[PDB]
């Protein structure tokens, strides 16, 4: 169990060396919608015989077909990939350390001093490599500054004052790896990135609006069919189509007289 | 449009909910994309427990998740809300001290509390991993693309 | 025939691929080894409550 | 420390833009100035009401 213990860990840097040899995106082997092929053939269902049910029946088949051959191609890709990885990592050596354990001996007693060591390297375990220099600010800074404001009389805001030099030090806060500042480090915080899908859902959403708005000026009768029950309409032929709506249609465009 | 009259993000509800109510105008319940649609709602709200678990320690049960995921917490924010209750969370580190059993549970939970209170120690996955931050977002962007796709070409 | 040039795989499928496994928690793997370790305090430590000292040791007397 | 010098010219300028008015070395409550810049700067502007 430690040899394949010791095998899976040493797949896991192959799949990373292997990975990172290539430089290619971490998403892109696992999003499997860059495996679809958008410019497929895309049969056209007016030429095979479609009833009033059929033709929402034959779209989900042929999304299914289409959805599980992208799902197919992507196996295929990890199976390949899986292969040239199980390879690398057969012909390589595994060097990695040894979990932290409290020092024991047969006739020994374990101290506490030894348990607490161990302890503090779980604890280092949980910093992570790189981190935020998130600027907390010191007691005999925060007080230095409030005596200089309570000296030029400005003690009734003083308490304010510290807040803006919290909040203006944390905007410029900088990136350390190891301890140290790594330069010409870019981040884009969880924050931005939803504000940006806010606005462009936004964008999006109110072209969707324009859209229908358009049709609904000229054609305001498309209203009486829900757009959920519109596939269960269509048909091969024009004159195929379910009559359900066809004479209501016709009587609606002719206007509210 | 019915529930479409607003964006997927800018309802009251849940994203979780809105997608649910928009599944059910644009497709029947035996279309395929209608089975996808709540299956992905479910992920979704499977997303929103986990991240209503990990602010449940500072701000108690009624999170509001909706809030936080509307407008998530800039990291500024997140370093004055972890000193808002660093006094507290440091008296209730002391109490649980006081109720271990042994000393060496006494050592770990005030060793585990003081790595949790410095704000540096907070797990920023857009600075551990920015090129998989990134790519999350255009994710996002990526299927609202492929709907203006649809738009541009109609 | 709109709906076909759609992308076939649906956002729920995509999810499940790139999110197939919850992810564990970094602080549990310090909780799960304090937890046992607590054990191993209660095992060999003169200072415990309990201690297996008398138990293998039984007295020298 | 690549902005530090920065951050203090930000703190200056913060703590004069609240600056106090004091009287006999005591801090008089409740008074208010108009500055010449802001007077020459509603001048400026009643001007070109007038002028345009």
């Amino acid at each position: 169990k430690k040899q394949a213990t010791e095998n899976l860990m040493k797949l896991l840097q192959a799949y990373k060396d292997i990975g990172d040899a290539k430089s290619e995106p971490l998403l892109k082997n696992h999003n499997p919608r860059t495996f679809e092929d958008r410019d497929y053939p895309v049969p056209d269902f007016r030429t095979q015989n479609l009833k009033a049910g059929d033709v929402p029946k034959f779209f989900d088949t042929v999304i299914s077909t289409r959805a599980s051959a992208a799902i197919a191609s992507k196996d295929k890709f990890w199976a390949g990939r899986k292969t040239e990885a199980e390879a690398a990592s057969a012909k390589a050596s595994a060097a990695f350390p040894r979990v932290a354990v409290p020092e024991w001996k047969k006739g020994k007693t374990v101290s506490i001093e030894n348990l607490n060591t161990v302890t503090d390297k779980y604890a280092a375990a949980l910093v992570p490599k790189r981190k935020l220099a998130l600027p907390v600010l010191p007691e005999g800074v925060k007080k230095a500054v409030e005596d200089f404001a309570a000296s030029v009389g400005q003690a009734k805001n003083a308490s304010e004052v510290s807040e803006l030099l919290a909040k203006s030090l944390a905007e410029k806060a900088v990136v350390t790896e190891g301890g140290k500042v790594v330069e010409g480090f870019s981040y884009v915080s969880k924050a931005v990135a939803a504000k940006v899908i806010a606005t462009r859902r936004a964008e999006v959403h109110e072209r969707l609006l324009k859209l229908w708005a358009k049709r609904l000026l000229v054609s305001p009768e498309l209203a009486i069919v829900p757009l959920n029950e519109f596939d269960a309409q269509l048909a091969s032929k024009f004159e195929g189509i379910s009559p359900k709506y066809q004479e209501l249609l016709s009587a609606v465009a002719q206007g509210n007289k | 449009l019915g529930p479409q009259m607003e964006a997927l993000g800018a309802s009251d509800l849940l994203l979780s909910e809105q997608i649910r109510v928009i599944t059910e105008h644009r497709y029947t319940p035996d279309r395929l994309q209608y089975k996808e649609g709540m299956k992905l709602a479910d992920k979704i709200a499977a997303q929103e427990a986990a991240l209503k678990e990990e602010l449940k320690v500072i701000y108690g049960d009624n999170v509001d998740v909706k809030h936080f995921q509307a407008s998530p917490r800039t990291p500024v924010q997140q370093l004055f809300d972890s000193l808002k209750n660093a006094a507290a969370n440091k008296e209730r580190a002391a109490k649980e001290a006081a109720a271990a059993a042994s000393p060496y549970l006494a050592y770990a939970v005030t060793k585990k509390q003081e790595v949790q209170a410095d704000p540096s120690n907070i797990p920023f996955d857009e600075v551990l991993y920015p090129q998989l931050s990134e790519e999350l977002l255009e994710l996002e962007l990526s299927d609202i693309r492929e709907d203006e796709i649809a738009l541009e070409k109609a | 025939d709109r709906v076909l040039s759609l992308p076939a795989v649906s956002k729920n499928q995509v999810l499940e691929n790139v999110f197939h496994t919850a992810p564990k928690a970094p602080v549990e793997h310090l909780e799960k080894m304090v937890s046992a370790n607590s054990k191993v305090y209660d095992a060999l430590n003169l200072q415990s409550k309990r201690v297996l000292i008398w138990q293998v040791k039984p007295a020298l007397f």
